[PDB]
């Protein structure tokens, strides 16, 4: 068939300043067997009906993969403006694909706190959409001008979470798919 | 007491606008969730009236629109007919806590003058 | 789409209550919907009670998370849901609800689900 | 008289895994005004008795000044175990000073959440009394290497405050003095 | 160091409480140590109420804080603690106790702080 | 219901051990706050019995002993006299809230057979 099992059944996902980004092609994808059969917490399209994807065709497919915060899984939509908006992970006015999350708090949640899952907190504009930046240097705030090292008015750009079962669902991770859609048919 | 807060009624003459007004905590509402409206009639079972932020359903006349505004949510009613003297409700996802929460407000009682 | 809850009941204060609501147009297992429990003492606000889905994940009013206790059975499309050690003061109208998207066209989201078709409701007394 | 106008009533605290250490020689102190008129929210002392320390004088006084979390305020003192204790601020288990703290939610708390004050989370091994680690460098979790850079198994050590006014006296800053104890006679 | 609280009072429901404590053997301008009320119902556990301190800094029971409200009076060695909208079940033993902390030799904590001494009681009785 | 929570009722032969536990949550006890322990004869205001864990005050017999590990503390009674038959209550401070809070226990009631 096509690979969503490499994408929905991964063992670990990426952190949302540093999401996958996996090309899918030259596939048949039955997208209407996920959308019944498979229980997620969210699968919104915008774009196109999830009840009748298998009917186009489009050049290529794009998912992207990342855990962000329960009440930050609002923001993964067009038009949205919020911390992973601006800094994190920006979504096209003009959308066309799917958005699926589902909750992992049996998997990225630790007693300790899971600190391997961070997000962009200081940066000095909005991304363009589906841009992502990799990397972290100390970011100015303030006027004087940095050292390269943490101090006053410098910050390490990446905030991270610090997930624990007993957060609530506000705070529990939630691992998010995003689609991006004549190589791929149904 | 109800996590999301109303005013116990609204008043208005025929043919003018009246608008209610809903209020969030740090979740619900001010965490950027959405916020629906009902209409309950006496003797009768809620009714979805706003589905989203201005969003509604089909049968709804027009004259109903909404809007959310930080943590804080409101319902305009453009014109004012007899119909309209229902209690309307708020209505929000709430977050805090382990399984999630579904928050009413507390009731808006709407007379027509 | 129809909902139906049982029969109004009386019962003694520290009783167990138990409620079962029919659902007809749609079937349980469907991911994209829920049912829900919400009741209304006679002349105040609402108040929701309880959740259930299409794979068993189950949600609880908070302060009532421990007396609650909902299940569902998909060979006859019903949802049930128990009360234990009843107060004088839980005397409502208890609705069935569906949790399901408006602008279904579009797809589901748990977030933003809402109470888009209701039961009739059936009125619940508890008294000496 | 003596500059503990400098300590107290200073600006701006340091945080506490890079605390301040400001040596108090060649000064007559009197604790006494300081100790029955200042109304902190904690005045303890352990090898002395506030209400008696201006009989004693010792060779030189140390004051140490940062800003901790508003439970954390616990384990500043000899034999505590925590965050503080292992990572950032230990004191030795015979210590002869005070310890005085007092609540800064006015001075060093925003709505937007402050982002000044940074603690260590990380560490290879537990701190020697009076030691503090200034330099910060990626730590390594499990037995993969780092690189230099933050990854899944490989942590920023500095953790950062994000006081806000609405966190409740728990997590509410609070700024802490610790003294440590002849040209210094009351 | 001793502590006396006003004497018994009955009160009708939804009035105003008034309970004042007078405080010798220390002063509450020292820094060391404060005033708090705690409340007892009759065969039930204790609940603490308010507290003041020598700066005016106040603190209240969480569930209690609207209704609640504190002051002092150094000159004449006094705290008032003062209950608006008295329902029937607020009728309870009101001690009041002094927020000092032993090993005072060593210094004082207002976290570890311990209600070292306590005063008499005195009996509210709310009814019709 | 209090925060701090306290076995109802713990009995004991004379001359026997005796202990009492109290459990709290993530904040107050699990935050590493103090925990105090109160003795309340019938008809008397609460007697201050150990200040501090494993801290005793002035004129408490040594037979009362305390300690803490973790979110939860115990008293020890090492005999069983005859006024060993009051009321203890467990109390530390909770900072789970803007200006601090005080928690006692249940009460927990010991009686001599
Ligand atoms: C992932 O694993 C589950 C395990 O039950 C399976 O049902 C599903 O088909 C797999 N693939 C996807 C895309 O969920
Ligand atoms: C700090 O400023 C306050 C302002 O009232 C003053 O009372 C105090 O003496 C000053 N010095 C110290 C050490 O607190």
């Amino acid at each position: 068939l096509c690979p969503f099992d490499e994408v929905f059944n991964a063992t670990r996902f990426a952190s949302v300043y540093a999401w996958n980004r996996k090309r899918i092609s030259n596939c048949v994808a039955d997208y209407s067997v996920l959308y019944n059969l498979a229980p997620f917490f969210t699968f919104k399209c915008y774009g196109v009906s999830p009840t009748k994807l298998n009917d186009l065709c489009f050049t290529n497919v794009y998912a992207d993969s990342f855990v962000i915060r329960g009440d930050e899984v609002r923001q993964i939509a067009p038009g949205q403006t919020g911390n992973i908006a601006d800094y994190n992970y920006k979504l096209p006015d003009d959308f066309t694909g799917c958005v699926i999350a589902w909750n992992s708090n049996k998997l990225d949640s630790k007693v300790s706190g899971n600190y391997n899952y961070l997000y962009r907190l200081f940066r000095k504009s909005n991304l363009k959409p589906f841009e992502r930046d990799i990397s972290t240097e100390i970011y100015q705030a303030g006027n004087k001008p940095c050292n390269g090292v943490a101090g006053f008015n410098c910050y390490f750009p990446l905030r991270s979470y610090s997930f624990r079962p007993t957060y609530g669902v506000g705070h529990q991770p939630y691992r998010v798919v995003v689609l991006s859609f004549a190589t791929v048919c149904g | 007491q109800s996590v999301l807060t109303q005013p116990p009624s609204v008043s208005g003459a025929p043919g003018q606008r009246v608008t209610i007004s809903c209020t969030g905590s740090s979740s619900n509402i001010g965490a950027g969730y959405d916020v629906h409206w009902y209409q309950q009639l006496p003797g009768t079972a809620p009714k979805l009236l706003i589905y989203d932020n201005n969003n509604r359903p089909s049968g709804v006349p027009d004259r109903f629109s909404g809007s959310k505004s930080g943590t804080s949510a409101s319902l305009a009613i453009t014109g004012l007919q007899a119909e309209d003297e229902a209690d309307y409700y708020c209505q929000s996802f709430d977050s805090s806590s382990l399984t999630g929460s579904r928050v009413f407000g507390g009731g808006t009682k709407l007379t027509v003058l | 789409v129809t909902l139906k809850e049982s029969g109004p009941v009386l019962l003694k204060p520290t009783e167990t209550l138990t409620l079962t609501c029919t659902v007809s147009g749609f079937s349980l297992s469907n991911v994209g919907m829920g049912v829900s429990w919400i009741r209304q003492p006679p002349g105040k606000a609402l108040e929701w009670l309880a959740d259930i889905f299409s794979n068993d994940e189950k949600s609880y009013s908070t302060s009532l998370k421990s007396r609650l206790t909902i299940s569902r059975d998909t060979s006859k499309s019903q949802v049930v849901l128990s009360m234990t050690n009843m107060d004088p003061v839980d005397t409502a109208t208890y609705y069935c609800a569906r949790l399901a998207n408006y602008d279904f066209w579009s797809g589901y989201s748990r977030f933003s689900a809402q109470f888009d078709n209701w039961g009739q409701g059936t009125l619940v007394t508890v008294s000496s």
